[PDB]
């Protein structure tokens, strides 16, 4: 998609983005991105040869801040986008009615079929 | 854990479970079907299982 | 028992035997001791077992069904209506299935009822089996293993198409 | 363990193809293969113009 | 009546307990020679009674339980049967192999290995008696290579002695080329009469039976030792004394003819079939005949004795003769 | 199935944070309440499958394959120990870790909905067996086997992603569901024959169809014994699964280019049954036993039969439980000789005087004794091929010969009748290694008792 | 530990040191050892052996390995699989080759050629056809109970 | 005994967990409730379900 909000060319999230629901607390992908921040530290305390899941406590703290923090700004982003998708979807159904014709549905008392019996 | 609690217990489990793939449904279900045609005296199982009036062949 | 409409018999009959001999007939005693060495204590123990279930009781309940109404006046696409009518033909296939064992339940009856007196009182069961799977071979036969319904449609516009094609042309 | 590798594993070297490798290794692959699939060429055409016309012990055939 | 019924299932189900028995024991059994023979004997006893009742009356009946895969048009229980056949051959079968229980006993009083022996042996009589009484045709085929494997198991009882295991070999070889004839006619079976059951198959009589006969044929001269797949049967001798005598006496190889003996409303047509029959035989019964000289092998002998024998049961085929075949087996 | 997924995913790290000289009793006993837990799924009734929101559902025809890959973990995990029990604690964790990420990404694709989700739990279950088979394979070519195992599988399986892409593209969502009622036949022209020679050429890779069939022996031969049953087992009889999810669509056209593949693969298992006759190297017989296995299911798939859909599940189920048995009996018999090779370790009547009832009962299995599944499967196969062609029925007997013949030459050869009397070393049969003979053979027996469970959606 | 040179590849050109090489490798006679020769088919430079080896070397020797009929070095011929007792047992027949085969498929044709001889001359005591009641015994062949009989009575004689 | 070794409960309470989330996504597709033809009754008698 090209813009379509070629206006404002970095505004990362709009007054349009105020109008759908943010990211919810307990959603599986932030859930996940806080275990990836998990095993971020894990494997930092693995490369500096200090003991793993000990003495960088401070460390994991951190990791799964940021985190959770920049996987909550990216699904708020990723929610609006696709939103905008669907409307802009929406709104060319709505605009143009005869390129998009509603296909007369024949039910299976009418509509042949070509069998080719398999034995 | 292997022979005592999931060995005899499967088997047992196995030995009964409930009618899977509807089998004992099915029995009771064509005894009642096949007393019913024969209480009406129409063929047991008449062919054209879909209605041979509720059709539209492709005419030449 | 069942009921005897659907699982019918001949008339039971038995003739009666007469020595001629005096030995006399060890196989009558050696029945009469198996009866009361068995058929007693076997009697007991059912009755026994009678009065224990006879206490307090279960039921269940034999499954029916409503009817929708069929794969035709579902459209083009109808995701959620030839699901429908798909189930309910699949269950009319397996309660068919069963109605073929049952008949074939009842030929080999009659084969084993009549011994070498065949071809007397057997060819109505071989009569009416062949009409039956007459009706299964026109019908369920060949659709493959991926049948859903819609096989089974396109084979039943297929035969009477051309029966009627036939019947026209010949006519 | 000497004949052992010398016949799992140090036969693909050594190799070269000759006249006797290629004809022996094209008549002993792929000869068998067209033979039998001719003769079922054979057999699914009679099976098909044999059902197709209708003079077969199908008044019951029932086990698909 | 149910007591006739019940009678032939405690002769069937006799031959369980001392297999079971030994496999839960934990406390060393010696006497097992002596379990064997008391529960046999009281098998033979038990199914001399059946016998005594079919005589007296006729009263044919099969008896069938615990379906399993009905799964399309067809099913399958345990099912067997009891006719003239399954009436008057068991306790000729049970009283042969209690007698060579007595023999073994003696015979093999040396080898402290004997609860082995025995477990085979018994095993071995189940399963033939499983092939002598069944109707559902995937039992038959059960005892067909349930008894092949017994057979390969009790002529290579002893271990070492190459040839024998080769023997042993040989016999499970010629017992698949049994078994691809035998699956040949339960497919004719299958695809043109709806299933293999023995009811349904003599309630018709598809008449055009030239594929399923010539597949029972081979069947029947692969299990029976005759001609072009006889070979197996001195090899076969080179086993123990015993395991000779159940094995190729009044088991093992009377069931090649047995199972023709048992289609004989199958074979009251098709001449071609009888012809079939009695020209193998014959060819089989010369070749033992000729063979037969020079011989210093006394087993070898009574091999190619017996060979003969079934030469004559297979001409005895070739008339439309089944119950006379039958007796030929008894004796 | 959530139920079953993220009890795995609780497991993984216990065996990471467990203490020395107690990985092992908690992996075996968290594996077997497992057991019990796949043990209650089984519950299929009737007209539809059971799903469960959108990813998840069950059929029979995944039903016990899902059973046999959480019944095959214990087993597969006790079958690995003393061949690595010398190695590191940090190794032996990260090993058994490994195994089970690996049959965690098994049911993932055991109990998947879109064939998509289908193709990327397939390589996921190709990556972690490379890793195990050429770090642990134990001899001087795991290194050319696990190359061989990961380039066949990729290069074939790729272009049934684009073919997948474009059945996204040209018919909606693909939940198998849809895909059954949204299907429309696709005539003989050109493109749908690629499309098709695409999807089943991959599968046929992953069989293995008997033109590409060098893939799995130096696999086989050349793995430690935990890869080496799930390499066999789970990954040919998944192979097997994806090819009867996706012959769904596209029927009308397999009557026209099955008739190679059908050629090929009967061919090719009268080759394979001869060739595994007289090899060296008594761990490869069963290798390309298993070939001729997978070849007879593929006939059996690609002839389009309910009878020939029931006896492939069957004989899948049966031949993953014995190939897998037979292989740990080899594993066995290896610890003992330090050989591999068939005609140095003789003898094992005199001694080992059980252990030869369990090679004795393996065999017979494999051999098609009549109460195994193995003879319930072959007997459908061929019912439903001489209902196909009428003549093919010789190449079927003439295969059941031939198996016969070499599975009880394998018996008798290293086991029938003289010790070399130089060996010198067996010990008596350890407990384990019976113990995993009772939990292969116990619930063959005890599936053949009741055996209408097995048997395919086409019940 | 074992030498990767131990192993066998490429065949006996150049002739001194190949032989020298394989007569020292193999354990054998020097100028006896003889390669295959060098025919594409895989098979190294493995010797060439007298293809029975195991129904001869009667048992009496008393050499190591009591039923594979090896003692331990040897160049173990490239048939070990197959030459074995228990599989292919290739003892010095008491006769001949030809005549043995010549004989045997001579006995055969002759029963078949007597078979043909036998079907085409058939052979029958004097009796006539059997004289079934109902018309040839309708009512207990293929069926139609009451509706196309063939009348033939029988006539005495 | 419970804080002495946890080793052995971690997975019981993972499947628990899992046959929670089962039940959550029950009521979260929890539509169609009455509205099938095939399994269509009244509402009756207990309180306002006929699924959980
Ligand atoms: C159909 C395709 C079948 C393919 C079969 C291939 C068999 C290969 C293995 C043969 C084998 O097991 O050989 C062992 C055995 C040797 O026995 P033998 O040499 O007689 O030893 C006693 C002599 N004192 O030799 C045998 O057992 C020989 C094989 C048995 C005969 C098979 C064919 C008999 C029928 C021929 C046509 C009629």
């Amino acid at each position: 998609m090209t813009g379509r909000q070629a206006r404002a060319p970095l505004q990362f999230l709009p007054d349009e983005a105020r109008s759908l629901p943010p990211p919810k607390l307990t959603d599986p992908r932030l859930a996940y991105i806080g275990f990836l921040g998990y095993c971020s530290g894990l494997i930092d305390n693995a490369i500096r040869r200090r003991p793993v899941l000990s003495a960088g406590l401070h460390r994991q703290f951190l990791y799964i801040t940021s985190f959770v923090f920049v996987g909550y700004y990216l699904l708020k982003r990723q929610d609006y986008m696709y939103a905008v998708r669907d409307h802009d979807m929406f709104s060319y159904i709505k605009s143009h009615p005869e390129d998009f014709p509603e296909k007369d549905k024949k039910t299976y008392r009418e509509v042949f079929e070509e069998f080719h019996p398999v034995r | 854990f292997g022979f005592s609690i999931v060995l005899v217990l499967g088997s047992t489990f196995v030995a009964y479970l409930p009618d899977y793939r509807m089998q004992e449904w099915a029995r009771r279900e064509a005894e009642r079907l096949v007393k019913y045609r024969e209480a009406h005296g129409l063929p047991l199982m008449e062919s054209n299982c879909f209605d041979p009036s509720k059709i539209q062949l492709p005419e030449d | 028992s069942w009921d005897k409409d659907v699982y019918p018999e001949p008339p039971r009959r038995t003739p009666a035997p007469s020595p001629q001999t005096s030995l006399p007939n060890p196989i009558t005693y050696l029945t009469k001791a198996f009866d009361l060495l068995v058929d007693r204590p076997v009697t007991l123990v059912r009755e026994f077992i009678e009065r224990q279930h006879a206490k307090n009781k279960y039921y269940y309940y034999h499954r029916e069904f409503r009817r929708v109404p069929d794969i035709t006046e579902c459209h083009e696409k109808d995701v959620l209506c030839m699901f429908e009518a798909e189930m309910q033909w699949k269950r009319d296939y397996k309660v068919d299935q069963e109605i073929v064992n049952i008949i074939q339940e009842r030929l080999k009856a009659c084969q084993q009822r009549e011994g070498e007196s065949h071809r007397q009182n057997c060819a109505k069961e071989l009569q009416q089996f062949t009409q039956v799977v007459k009706a299964y071979q026109d019908r369920y036969h060949d659709l493959g293993a991926h049948y859903s319904a819609r096989k089974c449609l396109a084979k039943q516009k297929q035969r009477m198409l051309a029966e009627r094609k036939a019947t026209k042309e010949a006519a | 363990i000497r004949w052992t590798c010398a016949r799992s594993a140090n036969v693909y070297p050594n190799f070269r193809p000759n006249t006797k490798t290629s004809l022996l290794g094209a008549l002993f692959g792929i000869g068998p293969l067209i033979f039998w699939y001719y003769v079922f060429k054979t057999d699914r055409d009679r099976k098909e113009k044999l059902i197709q016309e209708g003079k077969l012990d199908r008044t019951f055939n029932i086990s698909y | 009546m149910n007591l006739f019924s019940s009678l032939t299932l405690v002769t069937l189900i006799l031959l369980t307990m001392p297999i079971a028995a030994i496999n839960f024991n934990t406390h060393k059994f010696t006497n097992y020679p002596l379990y064997v023979k008391t529960t046999i004997s009281c098998a033979f006893i038990t199914s001399m009674i059946p016998t005594m009742m079919f005589i007296h009356t006729g009263q044919e009946m099969i008896i069938s339980n615990w379906h399993w895969l009905t799964i399309q048009t067809l099913k399958l229980s345990l099912s067997f049967k009891m006719d003239f056949f399954s009436m008057m051959f068991v306790p000729v079968a049970l009283f042969v192999t209690w007698s060579i229980m007595e023999f073994s006993m003696w015979y093999m009083h040396s080898d402290p290995n004997i609860n082995q022996f025995f477990k085979y042996l018994l095993l071995f009589l189940i399963t033939m008696l499983i092939l002598v009484t069944a109707n559902n045709l995937f039992q038959l085929f059960i005892g067909w290579e349930g008894v092949g494997i017994m057979s390969f198991l009790l002529i290579g009882w002893w271990y070492g002695r190459t040839d024998a295991n080769t023997a042993a070999l040989q016999a499970i070889l010629y017992n698949r080329i049994g078994d691809i004839g035998f699956i040949l006619a339960m497919a004719w079976f299958l695809i043109n009469l709806n299933t293999w059951d023995l009811q349904q198959i003599f309630m018709l009589n598809p008449n055009d039976s030239n594929l399923p006969l010539m597949g029972l044929i081979l069947a029947a001269t692969g299990k029976s030792a005759q001609f072009g797949l006889h070979p197996w049967l001195p090899s076969a001798m080179e086993g123990p004394t015993p395991v000779s005598a159940l094995l190729h006496s009044s088991t093992m190889v009377v069931a090649g003819i047995f199972l023709l003996i048992r289609f004989y409303p199958l074979t009251e047509n098709n001449k071609f079939g009888q012809s079939i029959m009695l020209c193998l035989g014959a060819m089989t019964t010369l070749f033992t005949a000729m063979c037969a000289l020079t011989q210093n092998d006394i087993k070898k002998i009574i091999a190619f004795s017996t060979s003969s024998q079934l030469g004559l049961m297979m001409v005895t085929i070739g008339i439309n003769q089944p119950h006379l075949a039958f007796l030929h087996i008894c004796t | 199935m959530l139920k079953y997924i993220i009890p795995t995913m609780m497991l993984m790290p216990l065996t990471w944070l467990s203490k020395n000289s107690m990985i092992w009793i908690n992996t075996t006993l968290h594996s077997l309440l497992i057991s019990l837990t796949s043990l209650l799924l089984l519950n299929q009734f009737g007209d539809n499958s059971l799903n469960f929101s959108l990813t998840f559902f069950s059929d029979s025809l995944s039903t016990p394959l899902l059973i046999l890959t959480m019944w095959l973990l214990p087993l597969m995990l006790m079958a690995s120990q003393h061949h690595l029990s010398k190695e590191n604690l940090a190794r032996k964790k990260l090993f058994i870790s490994m195994l089970i990420l690996l049959q965690l990404f098994l049911i993932m694709t055991f109990t998947a909905t879109e064939l998509i989700f289908f193709y990327i739990m397939f390589e996921a279950t190709l990556v972690p067996t490379l890793i195990i088979i050429t770090r642990w394979g134990n001899q001087t070519e795991r290194l050319n086997a696990g190359l061989y195992f990961l380039f066949y599988t990729l290069a074939g399986s790729l272009p049934l992603l684009v073919a997948l892409i474009y059945i996204q593209n040209t018919m909606g969502s693909l939940n198998f569901l849809i895909l059954q009622y949204w299907v429309q036949p696709m005539p003989n022209s050109w493109s749908n024959t690629f499309m098709w020679l695409a999807c089943m050429m991959a599968f046929m890779v992953k069989m293995p169809l008997y033109g590409l069939h060098l893939w799995l022996p130096k696999a086989h031969v050349e793995a430690p014994i935990a890869g080496s049953m799930v390499l066999a087992a789970i990954l040919l009889k998944l192979g097997g699964y994806g090819m009867m999810r996706i012959t769904l669509l596209l029927n009308p056209i397999t009557d026209f280019m099955a008739y190679p593949f059908i050629m090929l693969s009967l061919w090719g298992m009268i080759m394979t049954s001869s060739i595994c006759l007289r090899q060296t190297d008594l761990k490869s017989l069963i290798a390309y036993s298993s070939v001729s296995h997978m070849a007879l299911v593929i006939v059996a798939i690609l002839i389009q039969t309910p009878w020939s859909y029931m006896g492939a599940t069957a004989l899948m189920i049966a031949h993953g439980l014995t190939s897998s048995m037979l292989f740990c009996l080899a594993n066995s018999n290896y610890e003992r000789v330090h050989s591999r090779t068939m005609i140095l370790a003789r003898g094992l009547q005199t001694l080992l005087p059980l252990m030869a009832a369990w090679w004795l009962l393996a065999s017979l299995t494999n051999l098609a004794l009549p109460p195994s599944i193995n003879l319930i499967g072959e007997l459908f196969v061929v019912m439903s091929t001489f209902s196909w062609s009428n003549i093919t029925i010789i190449l079927m007997g003439l295969n059941m010969v031939i198996t016969a013949l070499y599975s009880l030459y394998m018996l008798i050869t290293t086991q029938r009748g003289k010790h070399t009397h130089h060996i010198n070393n067996i010990l008596p049969s350890f407990t384990r290694e019976n113990a995993l003979m009772s939990l292969h053979m116990l619930p063959l027996l005890l599936l053949s008792l009741n055996p209408k469970i097995i048997l395919g959606p086409l019940y | 530990s074992h030498i990767t040179k131990d192993m066998l590849p490429g065949p006996y050109p150049k002739t001194p040191e190949e032989r020298a090489a394989a007569a020292k490798k193999y354990n054998m006679r020097v100028e006896d050892y003889e390669p295959y020769p060098d025919d594409g088919m895989g098979y190294g430079d493995y010797p060439k052996l007298p293809d029975r080896s195991q129904q001869e070397r009667d048992p009496w020797y008393d050499w190591d390995h009591p039923d594979l009929r090896l003692n331990w070095g040897e160049p173990m011929h490239w048939d070990l699989d197959m030459y074995i007792r228990n599989r292919v047992d290739t003892s010095p027949t008491p006769v001949n080759w030809n005549l043995m085969c010549k004989h045997l498929f001579g006995f055969v044709a002759f029963m078949l050629f007597m078979f043909w001889v036998g079907e085409t001359y058939p052979t029958y005591q004097p009796v006539g056809p059997k004289q079934y009641p109902y018309n040839n015994l309708y009512l207990e062949r293929g069926g139609d109970p009451n509706k196309e009989p063939e009348p033939v009575v029988h006539y005495e004689i | 005994v419970v804080r002495d070794h946890w080793i052995h409960v971690l997975v019981p309470v993972g499947f628990v967990f899992g046959y929670y989330l089962d039940r959550k996504n029950d009521e979260k597709l929890a539509a169609f409730r009455n509205k099938s033809l095939l399994y269509k009754r009244e509402l009756k008698p207990n309180e306002e379900v006929t699924w959980k």
